[PDB]
RNA sequence: GCUUUACUGCAGGCUGUCGCUGAGGACUCUCACUCCGGGAGGAGGACACCGAUAGCCGGGCA
RNA sequence: ACUCGUACGGUCACUGAAUCCUGCCCAGUGCAGGUAUCUGAACACCUCGUACAAGAGGACGAAGGACCUGUCAACGGCGGG
RNA sequence: AAACAUCUCAGUAUCGGGAGGAACAGAAAACGCAAUGUGAUGUCGUUAGUAACCGCGAGUGAACGCGAUACAGCCCAAACC
């Protein structure tokens, strides 16, 4: 039979419909009154979190992040430039908003490592994502067989290196075949043409 | 100049002389689905667009004869060399 | 070219800033719980650096001491009152609603509670014309008819120091001194006296603007100089 | 007044001083920032890829 | 370096549209949102702001 | 920033004490307002097309412009016969 | 590019954030010598200056496969408890 979770999931398929529609209109008011990075006791999308690797365990933290919407907040050239590069308004960053969030959340927690993340909506100018972060030093995590991999030294500052969930997707690493020529094994190693 | 609406001449398809009708080639409307349409859309961006940033050439003092020669029996038309004519009016 | 003077201003460096640190008080009406009971005494009349007009020192009943935007005719010893039931005399403050149509007012709030925004400079005054349960019409010194919430508090009388504008500075030195108590760069160099690189009107063998002086509302900063969105110029007609 | 020799006389102000961090005489005592190691500005040491040739 | 009705672009201003955004070719309301108020509450209000785009102007700038 | 500021303000320009004065021109250019009608982009909408899509066309039409008006202490002009 | 705008120099210089002794990648919603076929990923050789792009100018430029190196394959979420 359907898991209770299956219902949360189901409501977040159409966030502008039914009850969740009214919850958002509610929360988003308290959300806009909160800081950029706010730690929360429980994920607003439980199926989503658990699906991403979340557990109700010591050493596991979740947080909401607000980032501005739109393109790049870019300054106009102060020196010579050819028309092609005189651009400002239509320049958009190459790192999606979800990925900025994950980072701002990570910095707020210097000892923690990003496990994954998910969007929790947006209004006219914010974009919210909740980020799951793990304490790689807390035993209970060091002793958990499904998370202890994040404890490894080789994982220090995952987000900042794009080893995150959205990190790899944004890096054009989804497909294993056609289209990932200049993507795999790394953008930089591919002359940065993807 | 003047030029007969109809007249006997060689047809390339029938492979024999017969009555042909002369008409001026009406321009045909584009579908905006050719390869140059998609490269324009694609290649155009911030700043200059290169070739796509250029504008209409100009006009020669006079144009050449842009006609059609339609055979009176098989109905198939054939194109001929055009000749500089400041004006071309058909007779009937 | 280089940024023109109007562009340097906006940065807010020392040269264009007001000598704030030297100012006395941000004249604003007092906040009353309600009742109007708030009254006080004029302890002293001082000179306001920021406005070049007089300012009254006042001691309120609940111990509060604050400088007030003073109406002509206030003196030491006088008693002022602030509230819905305040008396209707010079120097007193109360909503435009309690104020009697036809009376000269000053330091009028744009919205109830803001402490006053309109008519505050030397010798000016607003004119209370119409009343209502919804709108209190006031004629500001510019002459414009302003519709205001009747809750907006205002002060009775005309601002102090009238007639300032009447006497000429007579000599640069005077302007100089006045201008040193104001967030302004003084003196001013005519744009046609500058080079091309420094101002749309610069350049030229002789001194004349290049183009016509009336400029569009849409002209961007750096180019918006001369006669801004002028509906007309000259005096003829 | 000459910008040359005569303007050189008024130079008795102290700016750059021995740096607590790096030991170079670059600690601007007015800015309290070192122009050599970046002490007083950056926790990390001031360092740039242009202090040497591109491929070196 | 400078100028302009040189060429091509860029900021910026104005304007239509979409999102935020809700109730009953012109209209009312209040709940988001914005502002005023110490608060209670008041004004404004689905506009404005902000994000996206479309047209015009565009030596302010390249 | 202007601003501890509020039109007796402060922003933007021109002329440059006093004294006697400061005429004529709104066609062009600029600014500003108006505007039946014309022009005028994209979304949404309607027609054709495509089992969808490209695409072609229509209806509606903002700012802008045409058109009209104001304006020279606005750019400037004040001739030949 | 014998000027120059798209293009080129080049994702180069340079800047910001950061990992390790190596990084990164990685067990197919792949490939598509179309097959009764191959079978995670790097790298090396080749494929090839080929396909593809480009004021179709100047220039730019892969992949599958193949021969090699080394080889390695697993853990959740959920259902049911
Ligand atoms: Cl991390
Ligand atoms: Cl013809
Ligand atoms: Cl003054
Ligand atoms: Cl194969
Ligand atoms: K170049
Ligand atoms: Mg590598
Ligand atoms: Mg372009
Ligand atoms: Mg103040
Ligand atoms: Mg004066
Ligand atoms: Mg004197
Ligand atoms: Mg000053
Ligand atoms: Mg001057
Ligand atoms: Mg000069
Ligand atoms: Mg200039
Ligand atoms: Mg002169
Ligand atoms: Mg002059
Ligand atoms: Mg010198
Ligand atoms: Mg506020
Ligand atoms: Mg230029
Ligand atoms: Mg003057
Ligand atoms: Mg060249
Ligand atoms: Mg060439
Ligand atoms: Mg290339
Ligand atoms: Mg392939
Ligand atoms: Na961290
Ligand atoms: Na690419
Ligand atoms: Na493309
Ligand atoms: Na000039
Ligand atoms: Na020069
Ligand atoms: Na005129
Ligand atoms: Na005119
Ligand atoms: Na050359
Ligand atoms: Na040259
Ligand atoms: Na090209
Ligand atoms: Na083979």
């Amino acid at each position: 039979a359907r898991s209770a979770y299956s219902y949360i999931r189901e409501a977040w398929k159409r966030p502008k419909e039914g009850q969740i529609a009214e919850l958002m209109w509610h929360r988003m008011q308290e959300w806009r009154n909160e800081p950029a990075v706010v730690r929360i006791e429980r994920p607003t999308r439980l199926d989503r979190a658990r699906s991403l690797g979340y557990k109700a365990k010591q050493g596991i933290i979740v947080v909401r992040v607000a980032i501005r919407k739109g393109s790049s907040r870019r300054t106009r050239f102060n020196k010579g430039r050819r028309s092609k590069r005189m651009m400002v308004n239509r320049i958009t960053r190459k790192k999606n908003i979800q990925r900025i969030a994950e980072e701002r959340a990570n910095r707020k927690f210097p000892n923690l490592r990003v496990l994954n993340s998910y969007s929790v909506g947006e209004d006219g100018r914010h974009k919210w994502h909740e980020v799951i972060l793990i304490d790689p030093d807390h035993p209970a995590i060091k002793s958990d067989d499904q998370l202890s991999w994040i404890s490894r030294t080789r994982h220090r500052l995952r987000t900042f290196r794009g080893l995150t969930s959205a990190g790899r997707r944004c890096r054009g690493l989804r497909g294993q075949g056609k289209g990932s020529e200049k993507v795999r094994p790394s953008l930089r190693v591919n002359g940065a043409k993807a | 100049m003047q030029m007969p609406r109809r007249f006997n001449t060689y047809c390339p398809h029938c492979n024999e002389h017969q009555e042909h009708e002369v008409e001026k080639v009406r321009s045909g409307r584009q579908t905006g689905m050719k390869w140059i349409d998609r490269q324009r859309e694609r290649n155009s961006g911030i700043g200059n667009d290169g070739k796509f940033s250029k504008v209409p050439g100009g006009d020669k003092p006079t144009k050449k004869t842009d006609l059609k020669y339609r055979c009176g029996e098989c109905g198939k038309a054939h194109l001929r060399e055009g000749w500089r004519a400041g004006r071309l009016e058909f007779q009937e | 070219g280089r940024r023109i003077q109007g562009q340097r201003r906006g940065r807010g460096t020392s040269t264009f800033r007001a000598p704030s640190h030297r100012y006395k008080a941000d004249l604003e009406h007092r906040k009353v719980e309600d009742g109007d009971v708030i009254a006080g005494t004029v302890v002293d009349i001082e000179h306001d650096p920021a406005r070049s007009a007089p300012v009254a020192a006042v001691e309120f009943e609940d111990g509060d001491r604050r400088l007030i935007l003073a109406p002509e005719g206030v003196g030491v010893g006088d008693e002022l009152q602030v509230g819905v039931d305040a008396e209707i005399a010079p120097g007193n403050t109360l909503p435009l609603a309690e104020i009697p149509e036809g009376v000269p007012v000053c330091n009028v709030e744009s919205s109830p509670g803001d402490g006053g925004k309109f008519a505050r400079a030397s010798g000016v005054n607003a004119q209370l014309l119409t009343h209502d349960r919804n709108v209190a019409v006031v004629k500001l010194p510019s002459g414009e008819m302003k519709r205001l919430d009747p809750q907006c508090r205002a002060t009775i009388g005309v601002v102090g120091g009238g007639g300032r504008t009447d006497k000429p500075f007579v000599k640069a030195g005077n302007k100089h001194h006045k201008m040193k108590a104001r967030g302004t760069k003084w003196p001013n160099v005519r744009g046609v006296a500058m080079n091309a690189v420094d101002h749309p009107f610069g350049g030229g063998g002789r001194q004349h603007p290049g183009k016509p002086k009336s400029i569009s509302r849409n002209a961007p900063p750096g180019r918006k100089v001369g006669d801004i969105a002028s509906k007309r110029t000259g005096r003829g007609g | 007044t000459g910008a040359g020799t005569p303007s050189q006389g008024k130079k008795n102000t102290t700016t750059h001083t021995k740096c607590r961090r790096c030991g170079e005489k670059s600690y601007h005592t007015k800015k309290k920032v070192c122009s050599s190691c970046g002490f007083g500005k950056s926790a990390k040491r001031r360092d740039y890829e242009w202090q040497s040739k591109a491929g070196e």
